[PDB]
RNA sequence: UAAAUUAUGGUCAAUUGUUAGUAUUCAUAUUAAUUUUUUUAAAUGUUUUAUCAUUUUAUAAAGGUUUAUUUUUGAAAGAUUUUUUGUAUAAAAUUUUAGGAAUAGUUAAUAAUAAUUUAUAAUUUUGAUUAGAUUGUUUUGUUAAUGCUAUUAGAUGGGUGUGGAAAAAUAAAAAAAAUAAUUAAUAUAU
């Protein structure tokens, strides 16, 4: 539990505590042994987890992101519960095995469901049928891979959860011999992911899991990281990252614009980010969590006009191809499709060249919260623009 | 850094005071200019006539509704033409009396001053089909009921507000509304009753049975 | 037939006293004021008293 | 619970009649409705799920297991 | 009621209330007089009974086996000293009769 | 008078102690202090002839 | 209004009370847009008559399609290569310069 | 030992609900209607007990007996149920003679499906599994240029096919030699895009050598 | 100031008496009479003891007059345990006067039981104190009525510091330390 003393880990703790050495970690096996151990909790587990001395809006944040983390658990047990009911189910209507269910096809099914239909049982039929078309969508051991590998990451960034997966009293199957294991799954599994997912910190905060500084600075770590590997000649002097190609690739961090919009201000237009990749220019702007700040966000024709017009007179590129786009992000996460259009249209890669870049990209199934009406009006009418030709 | 603190309606809302001294001026005409100058024709898009919600998540749920509004920033305020009518007590008590004394002056259209209960009402009795219909009914001061009229007299007959004297009023329970529904020994779905419910929900006397509800009581109309 | 609170009080009274309330409690007895003072010459400085006064708390 | 001594000294318990007549008058009768004739295979289908729902647990709750 | 009375609140109308006070009065207190549901349950013993909390009784084809009432001479006051009636406090007291006849 | 009066289902197919609901009664901390100490005077009392 | 509904205590006379609305606004859209509710054949078809040739007509909803439809299994893992892509990644440099 | 539902709010409220003088009654409707009995047998004992008692009993009490009569073959119980049904006037669903045509069909009752077809053709929508079983009684008895009619029955009454019809029309097509009417089953499966079953392959492919017709048209 | 969009390709209504409950008689109902009925005349036996004593036996009436109420740690209950120890002394709240003005053994603090001190103290025109009337009480009566109109549970700073508690100068039971009697009805006159 929380002792006097504990502390809530970066990246750099957590990288450097769990760093051991492993060798050929099964990462889905693992995975399932430490969700299992969590599954198995109460709710009286998740009680005294708040380290004491801190101050309370640190308290409240931590308060916050362990209630996600809770949360979003708890939705995961419910579905492997489903996962394994309609398993159970389809093997005990169908009379196959268990194991070979998630490798069977769909003209098994149409074979089993029409022996059912011809045996009278249109009710176990149906179910079959209805069991199997929820079991494609859900049924794979990697479903939702990232978001149960960022939840453990964030439970190893709590750093009241290590201790909370040993010392346990278990019996062996097959002898029947009490004893107490001080194997600890966890430590090992967190391991792993810190010694292959090295950019787990930016997965972490693009899904929304960071509520204390959000996925800005990851924003920009990640976006440095894919100027890196495109220009591959880089300086990086404070908040300015330059290429030294004689093209223009820069990414200027202006601002943080959560404390720069000034509520109750008429200053229209604060920016985060600024890409200038050849001729093209893109404002990189991430939304606020007030919608009567959003419209007021987003820059005018004429300031963007008067942007262009700064950009020919420093880099002395000529006005005749100089073209500029706003860019809208969402505030609390990043869903696949805004990185998506980040690497279309920032960065001018698509899908296989980032993906060739970027591995974890394809795995990346985050989308745009459906209770969040008016920052996707805002996103389309935004997106969907023409660049501004000065 | 102090900041000085926002009291009353008219500095939460932003006023600009620009009459010299004077706090209770009206104020929504000079801001729909000043708003209308603020719009501007972008060219290579502007508004329309229709009434404005100034969020997204504003707009009505029906799509046949949907279709008569659109989203404007910040233009989506001070819209309306009519202004708040004067020369009483309560807007129900004035919403009340404008209706009774224009259904015998054989009237087309009554301004009434537009407020949360005085609209909700407005709607109820247009569901029952007292009122043929509204204009400018977005206006958040004052819309214009249109009467019906059949065969030379009005359809409203007696149109009462709950509070009689304009100060005391009540809140009527559950067994009220259910007195309400079978009232003098019969079925009652003809003299409408209306209340305002605590989900701030204008609600006749019918309906207020059907989910064994009451509130404060309003108006009747038959 | 769902009774009200009044049946529950008169079954407090039965169960306390061995029963309700004896009967004949009006009488409608006509009350008569008789005055002896002087016209304006009650003893008292504030209220004068020429009327029969009710008594009770809450009744 | 109802209990009647005999006058021979018999314990017994009350008929219907000797127990309804401690309650309030029910003064009418149904001379239509014969419950062996309900439907039960088309709409009337009580299902064990839903009484599964509310969760009865003897580890949670050991009332069942002291009667 | 007050000192030993359950009731809280006016039948019909009352004073304008505010808050909890408002949301009482008019939705969540007790309502015995209502035919159509009884008072109701708390979360989550509503669900279950959605089915039996409506009306009172499904017949609606009650042969009514009682006396007959009297028209004429109309009787005001029914008081009568019982031996055996265990119900005499409930019958006695003023009630309304009120019904289909 | 009200010789045929049925009540409702509900009434007889409710479960046991499902209509109680939730009540938070507060009350001053000098009788919590007196109801625990009685509470713990009253659990802690010795198994003789009388208890 | 009809003189009926305002004197007696039946349910759809509450139909009467409310103002008219349209029905494909009233009920929820389709995949395409607004739809009538008779159009769908959940709705007007009854629930006793659903079991024989209703499932005999919408087999091809279920088990009918291309190759890449009814011979691919969709519950395999889906990030494998991924996993050996970091695999890889991790080790062959092995060395932190 | 006991009843899966006893009382206190799982009964409808029209019947009183748990009328403890009917609780035999509530605990009878159940087993007629229970949807994991398999035992045949007890399901007409289980009628014989409801006819005592006087328990009212729909198309899906009798549809629970006839499905129980599938895995074991019963036909001759399957026969005695829609005697009763008949002499009660009860009409039975697609569903309940579609169970007694699949337990006439797997017991080799070829004379019996054809009889309990005619009884259900002109008044009842039959399913393509109650025209399945006609299709297996037809080539038990090897009538397989007669269960070609059978598929033509089918493709008249608006049935549509489905992939056992598919498999066993194109099986009467080896026996009878019919390699036109398999040209339209087959170019029919195509436009369909059923999955061919294992049956279903090797009758294509035995047809295909005999009149050369899939090398001539480019269609496999 | 949108300008009458054209298979009119579906009409055949309503009523089978099954009900979401304050409903109004300016002349009728409540009061006394045409009618009341039935009695009652005090002057009195609670009991056990260790004997001129001691143990148990705590709310009669009139008078005077109250904005309000309840629970003993002590006696009993009551136990093979035991300290006169087992949290009773408190709060909110709501009275009336046809001719409306001042009040006080006084308010708070306090190393102060049992106040030699301090203070710019306390109540009252949002109605006090005194004087009058005065137990209160969704229990009564009436009505369509959140209106009007009635009441009889009680308590008791100088009689005795006894007793756990003054409630003690008189009550058809509340059976009061050996089963007095316990079938029934009068249960009192007698
Ligand atoms: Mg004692
Ligand atoms: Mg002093």
């Amino acid at each position: 539990h929380a002792t006097y003393g504990a502390v809530p880990l970066t990246h750099s703790q957590v990288t450097s505590v769990y760093a051991t050495d492993g060798g050929k970690v099964d990462e889905l096996g693992l995975l399932e042994l430490v969700e299992e151990r969590i599954f198995s909790w109460k709710l009286n587990k998740w009680e005294m987890r708040i380290p004491p001395n801190l101050p309370n809006d640190q308290k409240e944040l931590i308060r916050q992101e362990q209630e996600n983390l809770k949360q979003i658990l708890s939705e995961w047990r419910k579905c492997f519960g489903a996962l394994n009911a309609d398993i159970l189910q389809i093997s005990s209507l169908t009379g196959v095995p268990k194991d070979v269910v998630r490798e069977k096809n769909r003209t098994w099914l149409q074979e089993e469901v029409a022996k059912l239909r011809w045996m009278g049982e249109v009710n176990k039929a149906a179910l079959l049928r209805d069991a199997f078309m929820r079991l494609e969508a859900f049924g794979s051991r990697d479903f939702m891979f990232m978001e149960r590998l960022c939840c453990i990451y964030g439970l190893a960034r709590q750093g009241t959860f290590d201790e909370a997966f040993t010392n346990y009293i278990t019996e062996d199957p097959v002898t029947n011999d009490i004893f107490v294991d001080e194997r600890n799954p966890f430590k090992e599994l967190v391991a792993h992911i810190v010694r292959n997912y090295s950019q787990i910190d930016i997965i972490y905060d693009f899904l929304g899991f960071n509520y204390s500084e959000g996925y800005r600075s990851s924003l920009r770590r990640y976006m440095e990281y894919l100027q890196c590997k495109t220009a591959e000649n880089v300086r990086a002097s404070g908040r300015l990252v330059t290429g030294d190609k004689g093209e223009h690739n820069i990414l200027f961090d202006y601002c943080v614009s959560r404390e720069s919009l000034v509520s109750g201000d008429s200053c229209q237009g604060i920016i985060d980010f600024l890409y200038i990749n050849g001729n093209d220019v893109t404002l990189i702007i991430i939304a606020s969590d007030n919608p009567w700040l959003r419209n007021r966000q987003l820059p005018h024709r004429r300031q963007m006009e008067g942007i262009a017009r700064r950009v020919c007179f420093v880099l002395g590129i000529p006005p005749s191809e100089v073209r500029i786009r706003n860019l809208l992000l969402p505030p609390t996460y990043l869903d696949k499709g805004s990185i998506v259009r980040l690497n279309d249209i920032v960065f001018r890669l698509s899908n296989e060249q980032s993906n060739l870049l970027i591995p974890w990209l394809t795995n990346y199934n985050k989308e745009l919260d459906p209770k969040d009406v008016d920052y996707t009006a805002l996103a389309k009418t935004t997106n969907e623009e023409e660049w501004l030709t000065l | 850094q102090g900041h000085r603190l926002l009291h009353g309606k008219r500095e939460r809302e932003g006023s600009l005071f620009a009459v010299a001294n004077d706090v209770k001026r009206d104020e929504r005409l000079l801001r729909q200019q000043l708003n209308a100058l603020l719009e501007e024709e972008r060219m290579p898009t502007p508004l329309v006539d229709l009434p404005g919600v100034e969020r997204r998540r504003d707009l009505p749920a029906d799509p046949i509704t949907r279709l008569f509004f659109q989203h404007k920033g910040d233009h989506a305020l001070y819209y309306g033409t009519y202004d708040k009518p004067s020369v009483l007590y309560t807007p129900i008590y004035d919403f009340c009396h404008r209706i009774r004394e224009a259904t015998e002056q054989r009237k087309r259209f009554v301004v009434v001053p537009s407020t949360i209960e005085t609209r909700g009402c407005a709607r109820v009795m247009h569901d029952h089909g007292l009122v043929a219909g509204f204009r400018d009914f977005h206006n958040d001061r004052a819309f214009a009921v249109e009467l019906k009229y059949f065969q030379g007299d009005s359809t409203i007959n007696v149109i009462e507000p709950c509070s009689y004297d304009g100060r005391t009023e009540f809140e009527w329970s559950p067994k009220m509304m259910r007195r309400l529904l079978n009232t003098h020994g019969i079925h009652n779905r003809l003299v409408v009753y209306i209340c305002r419910t605590a989900d701030n929900r204008i609600i006749d006397h019918i309906h207020a049975v059907k989910e064994n509800i009451g509130g404060r009581g309003l108006m009747m109309v038959h | 037939p769902w009774w009200n609170f009044q049946t529950e009080h008169r079954q407090r009274c039965v169960l306390m006293y061995g029963g309700a309330r004896t009967k004949n409690t009006h009488n409608a007895n006509h009350r008569v004021f008789i005055k002896k003072y002087k016209r304006n010459a009650f003893p008292n400085r504030t209220r004068h008293h020429w009327a029969v006064s009710m008594t009770g708390v809450l009744s | 619970r109802f209990v009647i001594r005999q006058p021979d000294g018999t314990l017994r318990s009350a008929k219907m009649s000797e127990m309804r007549a401690w309650y309030w008058k029910e003064e009418w009768a149904d001379f239509r409705f014969w419950a062996p004739q309900m439907e039960w295979g088309i709409e009337n289908t009580p299902s064990q799920e839903q009484y599964q729902e509310h969760v009865p647990d003897t580890t949670d709750a050991d009332f069942r297991k002291q009667r | 009621g007050g000192p030993g009375s359950p009731v809280r609140g006016p039948g019909y109308y009352a004073p304008p209330m505010e808050g909890e006070h408002q949301r009482g009065y008019t939705a969540e207190w007790r309502d015995l007089r209502n035919p159509m549901r009884p008072p109701e349950f708390p979360t989550p013993w509503e669900r279950k009974y959605r089915q039996y909390a409506r009306g009172q009784h499904p017949s609606y084809d009650m042969v009514y086996a009682g006396p007959m009432p009297e028209i004429f001479p109309m009787r005001r006051d029914f008081r009568k000293p019982t031996r055996w009636d265990f119900h005499d406090i409930e019958k006695q007291g003023k009630y309304r009769t009120s019904g289909p006849y | 008078f009200r010789g045929a009066d049925t009540y409702s289902v509900k009434y007889c197919e409710q479960g046991r102690y499902e209509y109680q609901r939730y009540l938070m009664i507060n009350r001053f901390p000098s009788e919590y202090k007196k109801h625990f100490l009685s509470f713990l005077s009253n659990i802690r009392m010795s198994s003789g002839s009388a208890t | 209004k009809v003189p009926h509904s305002l004197i007696y205590n039946i349910y759809p006379y509450l139909e009467e009370i409310r103002r008219r609305k349209g029905m494909m606004a009233m009920h929820p859209p389709g995949k395409d847009g607004l739809l009538m509710p008779d159009r769908v054949v959940d709705n007007r078809l009854p629930d006793h008559l659903k079991r024989g040739y209703y499932d005999d007509v919408y087999w091809k909803d279920f088990f009918a399609g291309s190759d890449e439809h009814l011979n691919e299994p969709r519950m395999g893992l889906r990030g494998d290569e991924m996993r050996r892509r970091l695999e890889e990644a991790q080790t062959s440099p092995a060395p932190t310069t | 030992m006991h009843p899966r539902l006893s009382g206190q709010g799982v009964f409808p409220r029209y019947g009183g609900g748990w009328m403890h003088q009917f609780g035999h009654v509530y605990a009878l409707q159940q087993e007629l209607l229970n949807a994991e009995a398999n035992n045949w047998f007890r399901a007409m004992e289980l009628w014989h007990t409801a006819r005592h008692e006087g328990v009212a009993m729909n198309v899906s009490h009798y549809t629970n007996i006839l499905r129980q009569c599938v895995p074991p073959t019963a036909w001759e119980a399957s026969l005695m149920v829609l005697k009763q049904m008949r002499r009660e006037n009860i009409r039975p669903d697609v569903v309940g003679v579609g169970c007694a045509l699949a337990a006439c069909a797997d017991a080799n009752r070829s004379e019996e499906v054809e009889k309990v077809f005619s009884c259900f053709s002109g008044k009842l929508k039959l399913d393509s599994i109650c025209y399945l079983a006609l299709i297996k009684a037809k080539m038990s008895r090897g009538g397989y240029a007669e269960a070609l009619a059978v598929g033509r029955e089918q493709d008249a009454d608006g049935v549509p096919f489905l992939p056992h019809t598919y498999t066993h029309l194109l099986e009467a097509a080896e026996v009878a030699d019919d390699g036109e009417m398999a040209l339209e089953l087959a170019r029919r499966m195509s436009s369909e895009q059923w999955p061919v079953s294992d049956r279903g392959r090797e009758a294509l492919k035995k047809l295909s050598t005999r009149h050369h017709w899939e090398e001539v048209a480019e269609y496999k």
